[PDB]
């Protein structure tokens, strides 16, 4: 991957904090849950 | 220019290439040796596997590769699913060639030496805690136990119990038993046929049969709650749909999107979705809740997905359900049908228009129908879905044993005999 | 009067004038350290704060102006009512082992 | 020479025996534990049982600690779902020092931010220790699966919780539901007066019912985790009785008819109706047993089952065939006496040891309010008959089942079939 | 602390509810 993915994984440490109506917006899952890791590519799971 | 050509292999391999000729071409090995061919002994095996890409293959090994793919700055990404692996591969159309070759070592002639998995174990809880910082992989997984009975069951990462016990003989064996020729789909985006039918006969001859058939995930109507203390609790209702690729999975679908799922305007109102609207009517507290459609080959999963503060879940547990059967007993406008349905066309043509979507599309198309239909086929099974069906839809998801699973500060999340 | 002079000792000490709490000044012995450590996390990063800032003004050899230096009668005693229960505890361990 | 049975107008229930023994035991019995625990505050009734050595209004904790010792005395705080009971056991020479040192501490604590914190990780260690025992894990999961609520509640602080349980919650729970109506102060070994004066010099600061829990629902779910050994040790259970009932004690008869423990070290369980049924079918190291938990709302009974991972279908499958044919009027009176007797026994057992009497006389003082001596339970056990236990078995099968299951779970049935 | 056997498996199946048990000399309990 040339690119870095976009979010890269920092293990023991916290989320992004929610708190607001908009922010929360369509984080509710939809689809079947992926995973995608891969050499040289940050991992990533869409649902 | 060009068409995505087919032919089916008679090993029982289906190639299908498509020559865009973009600067880039990619190509993705589709194998239908996801996580539901896990058996009780062996859990976790198919998550090791796809992180057990860049190890020593027979014909290169984990230094070779590694060099080669990025010093091309090439791709090599496994994207698994509940019911196919998927090893992509990416760079430059001029060398493409080193990447097919590195590709079919890593997917035809793998070793598992004993070091590489021993210390390749470690990533798994790196991986799981990764995946897990998102409630929604916790949500989905214990959904998913909570659901089906023995095969689709098994989660796509490794449970704690399994990590450092992936002996090597487990990864040879799973791959003996579902890395066959007949259960594998090689697609090409931007090369040409005779290209991929060399590599084809170049290793790519396992067993060739169907490889270990897998069992009929029964359905269990469990409920499984988790109380990890995040104030955002995230709840998910669902009840069996349909298999995918059937004119039920067609009218499921449209109903998701009758529901609604996702926003469309970031930072909008979803207007259109009929649950935020129903819901947003009683709790007046930052909320989100979404048609949570899964349609896997042999059945489907159709819910509602709804995060909720901890004090109010319950209301958006009741309202939202409560929407539903409004369509149960018949409130569906047909001006909502046919919005939903232009909703769904264009998801789906948005969703092709990428080349990494595009591949995964055709993937899923190979290994699940074998054949590949193109978009219009599409459009158009989707306007042949009547209303009639999208009310079955309603009937059968509000009759039938729902599971359910939630997280967070449990307190006051109905149950599923609430 | 007694309250006379402590007065003019408390401004004639000079911590004051770095705007360091009385208590700030103490030297840290094993009670004191223990003490310390029983601090609330308020009274602890206060506590930081102002020794860390002092540190800063000794090293550059300045003072705050006029107006912010601790009065007398806002020095209050945060360190001595753990310290004193620290010393009850360490006497009442002597005093077994007596 | 007797027991008596004094209560106080807090509601306080003060019983004493001196038995002339060497050793006395003070008990005090609380209506607290996990079952009172909320959700905001799971966790909060481990964490006071692991605090009962902390610094208290008028003893600080190196002063409990040495002067506990100094007279070798002993200090726990046995805890179940609906009680926690503190215990001080020492020489009937120096009862008053360790009763003054437990009244100090039950009722009067400081919950001091410092040392509450540094035990947080006492927690962990305890957790990991009891859950050594597979036994206990599939308990709690499988009170977690039986009880929608109250019960519901585990013994140990779940791992979300091990490091955020504040000292105020610990204060609330103790200004809650420690007050004085639902506790219970035992002594053997000891004169009732004393007794009574250190009662209404200590725990006489905090009155009234308290904080009333709510009623335990009855879901029946399927809780089911795999951990790998080989071992399945598997549990089905269904809504019983409440305790103190007719229904409760032709449950216990039902138990011992079917079976419950082992009597003879290494032996076959010749009178265990299940053990031999199940032996009869898988030749392989298996264990099967009934199981009773009779709590104050209502309670649980069922069957546990240790077996091989392949094996565990039958198991499970055939035990439950055999209450089938309990339901079916398939039970002889010659079962129904040696069931009888094995449960007189057993109650008659129990309260042999000094801490078995203990425990039995808090737990009459704390639910029924009311001492009953052995001759009258021995009655009460005699007094049900067949068709009670038979249903007794129907209420087992035709109920809304709940299952725990542990280890390799690729062939333990599922609660539908 | 494995088991193989009947003999060694009798007497391991719980019939009583959990109670929890630790003390302040007396090492900590479970039955």
């Amino acid at each position: 991957a040339a690119l870095p993915a976009t979010s890269e994984s920092p293990v023991l440490d916290a989320k992004r904090s929610f708190l607001c109506r908009e922010s929360l917006s369509g984080q509710a899952a939809g689809r079947p849950l992926v995973a995608s890791v891969g050499l040289n590519v940050p991992a990533s799971v869409r649902y | 220019p060009q068409d995505l050509e087919f032919t089916r292999l008679p090993n029982g391999l289906v190639i299908a290439s498509l020559e865009n000729y973009a600067p880039a071409s990619r190509i993705g090995l589709f194998i239908k040796a996801g996580s539901r061919y896990e058996d009780s002994n062996n859990l976790g095996t198919s998550h090791l596997l796809r992180l057990a890409s860049s190890l020593t293959t027979k014909g290169a090994s984990s230094f070779k590769i590694t060099r080669g793919i990025e010093a091309v700055g090439g791709k090599l990404s496994v994207t698994s699913t509940r019911e196919s692996m998927a090893y992509t591969v990416e760079c430059l159309r001029d060398d493409i060639e080193i990447l097919m070759e590195f590709l079919l070592n890593v997917t035809a002639a793998p070793e598992f030496r004993r070091w590489e998995v021993a210390a390749l174990q470690s990533q798994l809880r790196i991986d799981k805690a990764v995946a897990f910082q998102n409630p929604q992989a916790q949500v989905l997984e214990n959904l998913h136990a909570a659901a089906y009975r023995n095969a689709l069951a098994n989660s796509l990462y490794c449970p704690d119990y399994r990590i450092g016990k992936v002996t090597p003989d487990q990864l040879h064996y799973y791959v003996q038993n579902h890395f066959t020729s007949a259960r594998m789909a090689l697609i090409g985006l931007g090369v040409s046929h005779p290209v991929l039918k060399q590599v084809a006969e170049r290793f790519l001859n396992m067993r060739g049969g169907l490889g270990l058939s897998g069992a009929k995930a029964k359905y269990r109507g469990g409920e499984i709650r988790d109380q990890n203390g995040d104030s955002l609790v995230h709840a998910a209702l669902v009840a069996e749909s349909a298999a995918t690729g059937s004119a039920e999975a067609n009218a499921f679908s449209v109903l998701q999107h009758v529901l609604g799922a996702g926003p469309h305007v970031k930072r909008g109102s979803n207007a259109t979705s009929s649950l935020y609207q129903a819901v947003a009517k009683g709790v007046h507290q930052p909320f989100d809740v979404s048609a949570f459609n899964a349609s896997y080959s042999d059945s489907g999963l159709f819910g509602i997905y709804t995060i909720s503060q901890a004090a109010s879940a319950g209301d958006v547990i009741k309202s939202a359900y409560d929407q539903v059967k409004t369509i149960a007993q018949g409130n569906l406008s047909n001006t909502d049908v046919q919005a939903a349905k232009n909703k769904l066309k264009a998801g789906y043509l948005m969703s092709v228009e990428s080349s990494e979507g595009f591949l995964d599309e055709v993937g899923s198309q190979a290994l699940v129908a074998g054949s590949y239909v193109q978009p219009s086929t599409v459009l158009q099974q989707i306007d042949s879905v009547a209303d009639a069906d999208v009310i079955n839809a309603a009937k059968k998801f509000v009759s039938g044993r729902k599971s359910m699973a939630a997280s967070g500060n449990l307190g006051h999340t109905p149950f599923v005999d609430e | 009067w007694l309250e006379g002079i402590r007065k003019w000792y408390y401004n004639a000490a000079g911590f004051n004038k770095l705007g360091l709490m009385r208590d700030d000044t103490i030297y840290e012995d094993d009670d004191v350290k223990e003490a310390i450590r029983r601090l609330p996390e308020n009274l602890y990063n206060d506590r930081v704060f102002r020794i860390k800032r002092a540190l800063d003004l000794t090293m550059r050899q300045q003072i705050l102006p006029k107006e912010q230096w601790t009065k007398y009668e806002e020095d209050k005693f945060y360190l001595e009512p753990y310290l004193k229960e620290v010393i009850r505890e360490r006497k009442e361990r002597e005093e077994w082992a007596k």
